[PDB]
């Protein structure tokens, strides 16, 4: 129950984290770097997170 | 009813602990948000 | 610097009646106490005044605190208020340019800022500036030997650090004492007739409103036998994404039936709490 | 071993119902 | 003399020289941690935590180089610092006698008197620090000083110094000027009075005075002065176990905040460490039921105090306090274990205490890395492998500018907490005689009111004690014995600063020599030397060694 109520007091926190990016690859590259579209727009490099 | 309430709760132990977070990311993220706090 | 809360119940409730009456605008005015010592000030009376953000006119406020004089006690003019309606509670650089106009007028900045928005109805959103100032680069504020108006606080949002001055202080807190009188006196706000507490509404709809219950009780019994029938290794992690439809099976149950007993017990009781001493 | 055993045994007791009654009104709290 | 017997048993002289015998003489301490801790240079709070922690680890030491290696950087903070450093002046030479009004020739008011009278008013403050629960010249010196004096920014120092002087000795007078010094209603003299009525008054039962000021806790509007009358309330009542019943039982029923947390710490103190399950019942219960979260951290802060005799059952139980949702909980949770087991490591507090420093709350962490510093005292690595790994931790989060300032300031008061008077005097509430000793107790309550008074809980040097048996034959003459020891030499581990780019257990200690507690059962006694122990060697201090 205490589990419960820390997340819900967290979670107002965590909400206010603002929102993420949708993306559409089309090929990666070496030393983990991925080209990705957004979907009006242009190509990124993205480095991938360790997980 | 009452019998069933109480026998539900009688098994289902290690339940561990609450996880809200890791130091790191909320290290990182107080990181990048001080950081864009010009930005 | 543990010197700032100065909040009063009546000034909150004036507040929020305030902002909230007047939404799309920056609305203004003057609250009155008096400065009990240093590092505290009591507040006791809260005005307003009309505009068409403004300065107001001496005249308005000398007026005001004239027959204020004599309307119960005597009163120092302790500060001010402002709105920001749906903002962070931040200063405003035309809160600046007359924050130390104030300050000559009267050395204790209050700066209160009030929000009627993102005060919600369980939590409420408050600040009261202290003059947060950049006159001299190797220096803050005078007082820095505790950390109850330092660190005991909540850290400030991060939209409040960017738009306003970053020298940041104040530390709002309810602070009042508790008066147990008029919290005795409020208390419920939701309090009947206690003649009114023995009423038994009507028959006629409680037995429809029973058998509406019974068909939407027989739908959720299909709903639920169907549940139950599929019973799939899917995993509850795949059931939990595929339940956004409209499948709702036990998703009500209590809802209803509680409902059910507390339509037809209190009907009960009060079937019964008034025949043996009714003749 | 004798004796002193009995003692902490009967000392851990009424510790574990001070616990205990503490659980209840700490649940009730933290309830509402 | 049997005629002189009377100043050697009562006076408590040569306890204190022969301390600062021990401590000059043993006086392994490290230069260059301060230079270390110099890195993160600001205006605001690196003074006053270098300023606390070198006088900490160097308390009584009279080593003046920490503060004459610079003056400039000395004196940058201003007006409340300077203050903080003339007090810490005495906390570097406690216990003395003669080097303690004419070291202040520098600092006193009336041979210089420049604009600041911080600086000149906190001298006191040292002099009281110095001659702590040593009464005479310098009561009546304070005294006088207090006869006449300037607006109460100089009379901080010199009232708390007066209570700390004279705090178990009763006097009236001071109680008398107390009391008129209360009664001015003002708020920078509430801090002066509010303390030291408590401080004269200590298990006295003075009831008047319990009545005067429980009278003033209620029109008064200054905080300062609440909280003093707040600790005075406490401070007042003492072990009596079963009279302040009626006392605690109004300053919990009231709708005060600070007077129900002046509430909880009465019934810490008049409760010194009784198991009292009766007692606990309705304190913990209140811990939970309370609304206001000083008056809850208080409370949770009181079981740390209360559990002296078994303090191994406050981790089982406060384990889970330390999951609450609450941080003002979970703080008080941390710092109940470090006050609880304020002694000797133990393996769950190190445990349970390991995850709290990742908490995102900054004073969750600031009270997690304190108890961190107070568990683990002068223990050598063997006693729990924990010890340089938390010091490796320290040395990471004080040079971090990401972290929030009271968190590294935090550090900086545990690297004075650690080192202390060159790990030669440690926190033990507790005699070997089953006594707790009650200068320790008080100074390690002041020393949880740095919320609102940084120099306040400089009131620490009361609870340092030194774990060093000392070998005395006569009166006066020292002995020279040397004895040996059986165990791993490992647990005689000390620090020994590195600044990098076949075991002998015959450890041959004079008399003056540390020794931890746990390590008095496994000393060798003098069987081959000329003289013997004439009482048998378990008991640190000082033992009796006939000759043969």
């Amino acid at each position: 129950l205490n589990a419960k109520v820390r997340l819900l007091r967290e979670e107002l926190q965590l909400l206010q984290e603002q929102g993420s990016y949708v993306g559409e690859v089309v090929r990666a590259m070496d030393k983990k770097k991925v080209l990705v579209k957004v979907h009006p727009e242009g190509k990124f490099v993205v480095d991938v997170d360790k997980n | 009813h009452n019998m069933s309430v109480k026998a539900m709760r009688f098994p289902p132990k290690s339940y561990n602990k609450d996880l809200e977070s890791a130091e790191e990311r909320r290290e990182r993220e107080q990181q990048d948000l001080e950081f864009a706090k010009e930005m | 610097t543990a010197e700032q809360v100065y909040i009063s119940s009546l000034a909150l409730l004036k507040m929020l009646k305030h902002g909230r009456a007047g939404v799309p605008m920056e609305v203004m005015g003057l609250m009155l106490g008096e400065f009990v010592d240093d590092y505290t000030v009591r507040v006791i009376d809260v005005f307003a005044m009309p505009q068409s953000v403004e300065a107001v006119d001496p005249v308005f406020q000398a007026k005001m605190l004239d027959m204020l004089k004599q309307t119960g006690r005597p009163e120092m003019v302790v500060g001010w208020y402002h709105s920001h309606p749906g903002f962070g509670c931040w200063l405003s650089g035309v809160d600046i340019n007359t924050q130390q106009s104030f300050e000559a007028l009267s050395e204790r900045a209050v700066a209160v800022v009030v929000d009627p928005i993102q005060s919600v109805k369980g939590k409420v959103v408050i600040d009261a500036f202290r003059l947060i100032n950049a006159n001299m680069m190797v220096l803050g504020h005078e007082p820095r030997q505790t950390t109850s108006n330092l660190g005991h606080l909540n850290k400030p949002s991060i939209q409040a650090l960017i738009h306003g001055l970053n020298r940041h202080y104040y530390s709002i807190t309810i602070n009042y004492r508790k008066n147990e009188l008029e919290q005795k006196m409020l208390l419920n706000l939701h309090k009947k007739s206690w003649m009114e507490g023995l009423t038994l509404q009507d028959y006629s709809e409680h037995c429809k409103h029973n058998e509406s219950v019974v068909k939407e009780m027989l739908e959720l019994a299909k709903n639920y036998n169907k549940a139950v029938e599929e019973e799939d290794k899917m995993t509850p992690e795949q059931l939990a994404i595929k339940n956004v439809g409209k499948q709702d099976p036990k998703r009500h149950l209590e809802e209803h039936v509680d409902v059910l007993m507390t339509s037809n017990i209190v009907q009960c009781l009060a079937a019964m709490l008034d025949t043996v001493v009714f003749k | 071993d004798l004796y002193s055993r009995y003692k902490k045994l009967q000392q851990e007791l009424e510790f574990l119902e001070v616990q205990e009654e503490y659980i209840k009104d700490e649940q009730k709290n933290l309830k509402k | 003399d049997q005629t002189l017997k009377m100043i050697k048993i009562l006076s408590g002289e040569m306890a204190i020289e022969l301390h600062l015998q021990f401590l000059i003489r043993n006086n392994n301490t490290d230069l260059m941690i301060l230079k270390n801790t110099k890195d993160a240079v600001r205006n605001s709070v690196c003074h006053t935590a270098t300023v606390i922690a070198n006088s900490f680890m160097h308390c009584g030491t009279t080593s003046d180089q920490f503060l004459r290696d610079n003056l400039e950087w000395l004196a940058r903070a201003t007006n409340w610092a300077k203050f903080t450093a003339t007090a810490s002046l005495g906390v570097i030479h406690k216990g003395h006698e003669k080097e303690a009004l004419q070291l202040m020739a520098t600092y006193l008011p009336k041979d210089t008197s420049p604009g600041s009278a911080y600086q000149e008013g906190g001298g006191l403050y040292a002099l009281g620090l110095i001659h702590a629960n040593h009464g005479g010249d310098i009561i009546d010196y304070l005294l006088n000083q207090l006869k006449n004096a300037s607006n109460d920014i100089v009379r901080h120092g010199g009232s708390l110094g007066l209570g700390l002087a004279a705090m178990g000795t009763a006097r009236q007078d001071v109680y008398d000027l107390l009391k008129t010094n209360l009664y001015q209603d003002d708020a920078v003299t509430g801090e002066a009075a509010g303390l030291a009525l408590g401080l004269v008054m200590l298990g006295s039962k003075n009831a008047q005075a319990i009545e005067d000021m429980v009278g003033y806790a209620q029109e008064t509007q200054h905080e300062k002065i609440l909280r003093g009358l707040a600790v005075g309330i406490a401070l007042v009542m003492y072990g009596r176990m079963e009279e302040a019943d009626a006392l605690i039982e109004s300053l919990c029923r009231d709708k005060d905040p600070i007077l129900r947390r002046s509430g909880m710490y009465t019934v810490a103190m008049a409760y010194c460490g009784s198991g009292n399950n009766k007692a606990i019942r309705r304190l913990l219960h209140v811990a939970v039921s309370d609304v206001n979260d000083d008056v809850r951290r208080a409370a949770v802060e009181s079981l740390g105090f209360i559990l002296f005799r078994t303090p191994e059952q406050c981790p089982s139980v406060v384990s889970l306090l330390s999951e609450s949702y609450n941080p003002h909980v979970r703080y008080g949770a941390a710092m109940a274990l470090g006050i609880c087991c304020a002694g000797t490591g133990n393996k769950e507090a190190i445990n349970l205490l390991e995850p709290m420093t990742n908490d995102p709350v900054n004073y969750v962490r600031q009270g997690a890395l304190i108890a961190s510093a107070l568990i683990m005292i002068q223990q050598t690595e063997i006693t729990c492998p924990k010890v340089n790994q938390f010091r490796q931790l320290y040395s990471k989060v004080i040079n971090d500018k990401h972290d929030d300032v009271m968190a590294k300031f935090g550090a900086i008061l545990a690297q004075g907490i650690l080192d202390a008077g060159g790990h030669n005097v440690t926190i033990s509430l507790q005699s070997r005689t089953g006594h707790t000793h009650m200068p320790s107790v008080v100074g390690v309550l002041v020393f949880t009111q740095f919320w609102f008074w940084f120099p306040l809980s400089h009131f620490l040097s009361l609870a340092y004690t030194p774990t060093c048996v000392i070998g005395l034959n006569k009166d006066l003459k020292m002995p020279k014995v040397q004895y040996k020891s059986n165990c791993k030499p490992s647990t005689f581990a000390y620090p020994a600063p590195l600044e990098v780019p076949p075991e002998p257990n015959f450890q041959l200690l004079d008399n003056p020599a540390r020794v931890m507690p746990a390590q008095l059962k496994v000393l060798t006694m003098p069987e081959t030397c000329r003289y013997q122990p004439f009482k048998p060697l378990s008991i640190g201090g000082i033992i009796i060694l006939k000759d043969t």
